[PDB]
């Protein structure tokens, strides 16, 4: 009943999903053996969105774990909450991609992806009425960035009217992990802009900055980063699972946030986030939540929104609060920051209220914003890519198994066209 | 032997319907399970229908394309009141998209809804009209509401329909595309509804904050005011009064021309128990609060235009002679001016049942109250600002691709703009003097 | 002194036949053993002289599992031992086997059992026959028995309760074949035929009864209720009694047109039964609702030839007359031009009974209607189209020809359907 | 009543039959010494179909074990449930065929056929009302193909009105255990198409895939391959022994499945089959059965059913369930996959329900589908036949016992004409 399936790809995607499912199970009161031990009735009335019913009274997540090397999935199967997943849903290759977009999209993706399409079909149309798909992956890794986007293409072709959502991790050069990042990042962006309905960008640099500054903890870990990402993911779809004053689902959010068909790259942030020592020095109130929400540093991207203009903004509030206060705060912010809001879109913030807060918290907010500042990421990635591609560095590895330089030229042209089109509306006047 | 059928569509309509049905049940003394307590009849026949032994069934139907709000009703304390098959729910919401709720999904529910409407109407003998509630800024509210009105018109004919719409506020807003679906919905309802009431949300916030002394009003507080307004409007049908006014005595006294049937509302007194008993609340003074411009329930200032007509209702222990003196005083007052071709512009109704107080609510218990429904030329401003907003949005064709691909042609927006411009011209030429 | 004999041939008839007998026994208080713990049981049962009563029914089948199921069930002590006719080799979805190969050696015993029952009766009103039409022994034996009874007894009224294949839901693949061949037999040998396809009954159970997984056990209970309402006037006193012979004299304008479809109301589960009043004025509206038709057909596509509805419960003559005049006011319901009045109404006093373990809620009013409309021409067309596709390439034909049936028997059967359809089109046009 | 006699020939047939009699006995609660030890009365109502009553209250199967050497029948007698078989029904020679169709059908077949035909005549005479015959054998071996098809003609000549089944294991080339398989397999199909009323083809290759893929067990053996086939054999006639909502004996199956007289080669599948470690993750209802029912890998044949169009298909459900769910599913499948279903016949699926499920399960189903893709079996075998026959290799052995090359040419033409008319209906348009 308007449920959404989960497909995670690559090492990064598997690490994201292994924590997201733990967070969801904790929220819904599902034990690691799959037996419900909750405290109220509201925890089971919409449990069908993310889970399936099996014999014996246990629940199984409707997730599909696909990858090219079995090491990551063997690691996540032995961890806590690793017994929930159906062992059939594990699909793996034998050779891997080796951080090669060409290998992950042409030479092993074509051979393997048939089985994962079969399992995606089974899980998706075994449902009552599908709501959409959500994907977690990173654009810096070969197998993920290629096979996941080919999966996006085929799934979109087979389901043209469904909602497609992706949580993308964009590689930053300040903290770089792969010397071949620009190539596969550009190719993935080109293949994604044509198909994906919604895309969100996450940056490990911004995650490190948040963990060091706000939480004020000495040594962050990928567990902590995955925890922030999982909280952000659950915040978006909480309203689809719990009753609220103003209900709003993924399709509503997309319709209200996407002005033009090709502008679907958002950035997200979460609030409140306070350190342990100063956790109770603050007071949970709507003005404090909204100021920490609209704080530029709190955003999960290195793209500074103060360098551009917000096309639209979205705020999903969790808890019990007064709609008059929420609307007054939104109007006050939109009036006090008139410069950063493009003028031909009056009242350009959407608001929502959900009565069930995250566990352990009384008030929490999920923010999704589309601002003209993300073009800096595209410009920098294109600059690095063209610098590398001028001298034909690392080109033979990609061209040895099917591609030609014409597709790279087309990717550059499309990427620059996207940049120009997206910066066009920044200086537009009414 | 007089009946009326109420239609609730959309989340806002369902939310306000819950409050108004709670109010009606409390006023008629029926328990939430439907059973009469303990052991003067036909006072409930206007809204309810006897099952022949004991319990009652409301004459209402609940509509929505998303079950989040509907399933709450089937689980709450009122699960035994409503008939299980008149709370109609869909599977996929319109998602603030007028096209989805008027061309794609709304055409699969309308047949079942009309079947339910027939099954409710064939059991009544004196139906004065239909009451339809909807919030205009949402997809399914605008879409299913327009389709419902279009089908009911052809299927019934001359039966009166009353729409208590909720236009978006001038500057306070929730969604961003809601200017778009307001224009099409207004164009649809203009030639299909008989009486429309303007109930935008921003004004009710100001009324609450100023009178009830609430610094954080919520949607629950607003719905109680609208429920009280509906109760005051419809009490003349089901309670004995000195000067009764039926539903059909609105379309003979309030709308001078067929195209002009948009009108505002005002209620008084609205007061809290902490300061309710410091004044006598005489009929002479409560009628001043009704015409006080800041007390209008819609964010429109009557001081910017002429008054066309005013139909206003009293309830309590009011005496007809006292009403006449207050009306004479108001007419003597110079700040309020009427059109020249309307020498007499007041329709007054008097009822005996005092306004019932809801336990756990906000309003106090008062012996007298007045509900005022006015028609004035000042309503032209609400459409002009919305027209400007829609023009600003449509100048370079934003958000349009979310409507074209769902069956609506490109040129539909142009026709609605012409309708709005013609409507404004009609108000201007009506308001001009001779 | 009025009696009716019921014939149950095939598995479809027998299982529907069983459900009829829990209802008939329960109405008259007869225990499964058959011993009572005045002469109203005489319509269906017969006093044995001292004590028990035996039904006036015979069960015919060629495949032993269903019959042996009855002979070992809780009703083993009710039926007469030698009126449960059981065979050895099943017809196996073949019409030719049940009419040319098997049926030649079967009818002789069958007519003997019919003769023994008939001679016991004195005021025999007529026969009731039950058979699913899309099966081997259902149509193969049914066609043979009806032809034989047409010459043995002559003018006796025979009522047929068949179960035609659904438009798109079915359990067999060759049933369009044996359905058409059966029509040529029952068109000229049955006084009254009833449309009782399975798909429509599924929809009623899902929508009205709030049952999400209906089963053949559930369906037969609904059909059993219709039989009781049809014959309720023979054994219960009422304000307006209608005999079995007062169906053909009022519902058959021409001898060829005798196919009618039925509806029943109210059918409501106990969860929402008395959450509404169930007035007599509204039950007659539910009967005419096109969704409540027991057959998958739309009455809105044609005119109404004649209508006969039976009321049972505590209704009064004032309210039917007020309700009927309301129906004539309706514009969506239009009757044929040459029939100004088309309603035949009967009223009975005995309220419908409730069976333990059932689904229907007990009510003080009910109505069952048998309606003759020109809209029933659609079911013949859709089955005719299905037969045309398969017979185009002579599929499955070699099975039938090898069992003694001629090659051209299909051709003469196809022409009858075309002749039948043109009759319905001819009648419907106004003068 | 309507009982059937079981006759098995060859090494492969005897092993298939021995496991089959073990499966049947447990369903009816018969001890390995022939003493009834059941709990429900339904287990004893229709026992006359398969078993024969003897003095002292013990039951003996009406099976005839025929072969050419005592080697295999030494093994069957020492195995479990081997004491049931009557010593009078062991008919056999002493020489052996040696994987030679000529020796197993002309020289040694002629002299031993009188004894086996005599004991068969006695058993068919003893029963009240005969229903038909069912036969298990292999088409690659000498004894199984040789006397197996010869006994077909003799029995058919004496009982022309009864039905006949053949559960045949056709030789797949991927896993080949005999070098002369194409010769004696081709000659057998020629004789089989003319007399057998229903032929059901089985692969050793497909059964190996099912064990490796679905059951996912470590070390399968012929003990487990025989079990899969034996389960299918009992599911076909279940409604002939137990009460059910829609009972459909074998004669009804033949009429519904065979459009034209020469197209009677079906393929079998069973469900549900689940691995031991993943039997608590799935849900066992009517829907999950029909998904596994129509899947390609669940079939017991190497031919891909999606490479052709289903003429007719049949299913037999066991257990307690709702008929509405069954009927809608068969229509529902036939509408989504209209391409794979032939057009000039509507609703080409037959369904049946039986009220007694197999021991250890609450639901089960057997799928019998007549598909046009079975042509791949005869085409591939014929290519091997024409390859060896062109050089006259291995032919001197066959010509050594009375056969001549005219018969070999006649057999090949008949099979090639069989495929021509079998593929002819695949492209037929309505
Ligand atoms: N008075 C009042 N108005 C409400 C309430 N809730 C929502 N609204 C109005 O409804 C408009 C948006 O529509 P929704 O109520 O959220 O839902 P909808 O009308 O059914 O449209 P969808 O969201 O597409 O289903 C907002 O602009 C609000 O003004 C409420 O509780 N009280
Ligand atoms: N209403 C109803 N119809 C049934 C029932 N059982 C079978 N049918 C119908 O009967 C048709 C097929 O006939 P069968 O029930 O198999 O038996 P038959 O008509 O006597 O023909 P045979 O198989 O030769 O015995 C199916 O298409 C069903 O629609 C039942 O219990 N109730
Ligand atoms: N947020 C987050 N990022 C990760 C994690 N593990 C890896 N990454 C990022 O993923 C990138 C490498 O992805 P990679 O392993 O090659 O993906 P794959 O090729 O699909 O397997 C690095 O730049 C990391 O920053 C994790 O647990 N959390
Ligand atoms: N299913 C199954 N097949 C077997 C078994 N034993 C042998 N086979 C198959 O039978 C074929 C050979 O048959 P064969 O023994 O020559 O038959 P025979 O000559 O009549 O005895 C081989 O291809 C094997 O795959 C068994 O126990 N089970
Ligand atoms: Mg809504
Ligand atoms: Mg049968």
């Amino acid at each position: 009943m308007r449920e959404i399936v989960h497909i995670q790809g690559g090492q990064c995607g598997n690490q994201i999903g292994a924590k997201f499912w733990e967070v969801i199970s904790d929220e819904h009161g599902i034990d690691p053996t799959g037996t419900y031990h909750g405290d109220s009735d509201l925890q089971l009335e919409r449990i069908n969105v993310y889970y399936n019913e099996a014999t014996g009274g246990r629940y199984v997540p409707r997730a599909i774990l696909m990858d090219l090397e079995p090491g990551t999935m063997d690691s996540v199967r032995a961890g806590p909450f690793g017994q929930l997943f159906r062992p059939d849903n594990f699909v793996f290759g034998q050779t891997g991609a080796g951080n090669n977009w060409a290998k992950g999209h042409y030479t092993e993706g074509a051979e393997l992806i048939d089985s994962v399409l079969d399992v995606v079909r089974k899980e998706a149309e075994g449902c009552d009425c599908l709501q959409g798909f959500q994907i977690t992956h990173s654009l810096g890794g070969g197998t993920g960035s290629g096979m996941g986007t080919l999966l996006i293409s085929k799934v979109r072709e087979e389901y043209p009217d469904r909602i497609m959502e992706t949580f993308s991790v964009v590689p930053s050069p300040k903290v770089s992990d792969t010397v071949v990042e620009p190539y596969n990042a550009t190719l993935s962006v080109h293949q994604l802009v044509e198909n994906a309905d919604e895309c969100m960008v996450i940056d490990n640099e911004a995650l490190y900055d948040i963990c060091f500054r706000t939480l004020k903890l000495t040594t962050p870990t990928y567990g902590d980063l995955n925890h922030l990402v999982s909280a952000a993911m659950s915040g978006v779809t909480c309203c689809l699972r719990f009753p609220g004053q103003l209900n709003s689902d993924l399709r509503k959010l997309a319709v209200n946030l996407i002005p033009f068909p090709r502008l679907h790259f958002f950035m997200i942030g979460f609030a409140p986030l306070t350190s342990r020592g100063s956790q109770q020095y603050r007071a949970l109130t709507v003005p404090e939540l909204t100021q920490q929400m609209f704080d530029a540093k709190n955003m999960m991207c290195a793209a500074d929104p103060r360098h551009g203009r917000y096309l639209t903004a979205s705020a999903l509030f969790r808890g019990r609060m007064s709609t008059k206060e929420v609307d007054e705060q939104m109007l006050n912010v939109q009036n006090k920051n008139s410069s950063y809001f493009v003028e031909w879109i009056p009242n350009n913030i959407k608001s929502s209220i959900c009565d069930i807060p995250p566990k352990g918290l009384k008030m929490a907010v999920t923010f999704v914003g589309n601002s003209t500042a993300i073009q800096e990421m595209f410009k920098r990635v294109a600059e690095q890519f063209t610098a590398m591609f001028r001298r034909k560095a690392f080109l033979h590895w990609y061209t040895g198994e099917g591609m030609d330089e014409m597709e790279f030229t087309e990717a550059e042209s499309n990427m620059n066209d996207l940049v120009s089109e997206y910066q066009q509306y920044q200086d537009a006047t009414a | 032997m007089r009946e009326v059928i109420s239609i609730h569509v959309g989340q806002g309509g369902i939310q306000v319907g819950n409050a108004c049905w709670e109010l009606f049940c409390l006023e008629h003394g029926i328990q939430p399970d439907g059973q009469m307590p303990s052991d003067g009849d036909d006072a409930f026949n206007t809204f309810f229908s006897e099952t022949g032994a004991g319990k009652h069934v409301p004459r209402a139907v609940f509509l929505d394309l998303e079950p989040t709000v509907i399933d709450e009703v089937r689980t709450g304390t009122y699960r035994q009141l409503f008939h299980p098959e008149q709370l109609i729910s869909g599977k996929e919401d319109a998602a603030n998209n007028f096209a989805r709720g008027h061309y794609t999904i709304g055409k699969e529910i309308v047949d079942l809804c009309l079947d339910r409407i027939r099954k409710l109407a064939d059991n009544c003998t004196g139906l004065q009209g239909f009451l339809v509630f909807n919030s205009v800024g949402g997809g399914t509210g605008s879409g299913l509401g327009s389709l419902l009105l279009e089908r009911l018109s052809v299927d019934y004919g001359k039966k009166s329909k009353l729409g208590f719409t909720i236009y978006p506020s001038p500057q306070v807003s929730t969604a961003v595309v809601e200017p778009y679906n307001s224009i099409l919905s207004t164009h649809s309802l203009l030639e299909h509804t008989d009486v429309a009431v303007m109930l935008d949300n921003e004004a009710i916030y100001d009324i609450c904050r100023r009178n009830l002394d609430i610094e954080r009003p919520t949607y629950t507080n607003l719905n109680r005011l609208i429920a009280q307004v509906i109760s005051s409007l419809t009490a003349s049908l089901r309670f004995d009064g000195a000067l009764n006014v039926d539903i059909t005595e609105f379309q003979t006294n309030l709308v001078p021309y067929p195209r002009i049937h948009f009108m505002l509302s005002s209620y008084a007194p609205i007061i809290s128990a902490e300061k309710a008993y410091h004044e006598q609340l005489s009929v002479a003074e409560i009628t001043n609060s009704a015409f006080e411009p800041a007390n209008m329930m819609a964010k429109c200032d009557p001081r910017h235009g002429k008054y066309m007509a005013c139909s206003m209702m009293y309830r309590g222990d009011v005496v007809p002679k006292d009403v006449n003196a207050s009306i004479a005083t108001i007419k003597t007052k110079r700040t309020i001016q009427f059109v020249d071709w309307c020498p007499t512009g007041f329709k007054v109704g008097i009822n005996y049942q005092p306004p019932t107080v809801v336990p756990g609510g906000d309003l106090a218990k008062v012996m007298r109250a007045v509900c005022m429904i006015s028609n004035s030329t000042a309503i032209a401003e609400v459409f002009s600002r919305l027209d400007h907003k829609f023009d600003l949005m449509y100048a370079k064709r934003a958000f349009v691709h979310w409507y074209v691909g769902e069956g609506m042609e490109e040129g539909e927006f142009s026709e609605a703009r012409e309708d709005l411009a013609a409507l404004e011209k009609d108000y201007e030429e009506v308001g001009i003097e001779t």
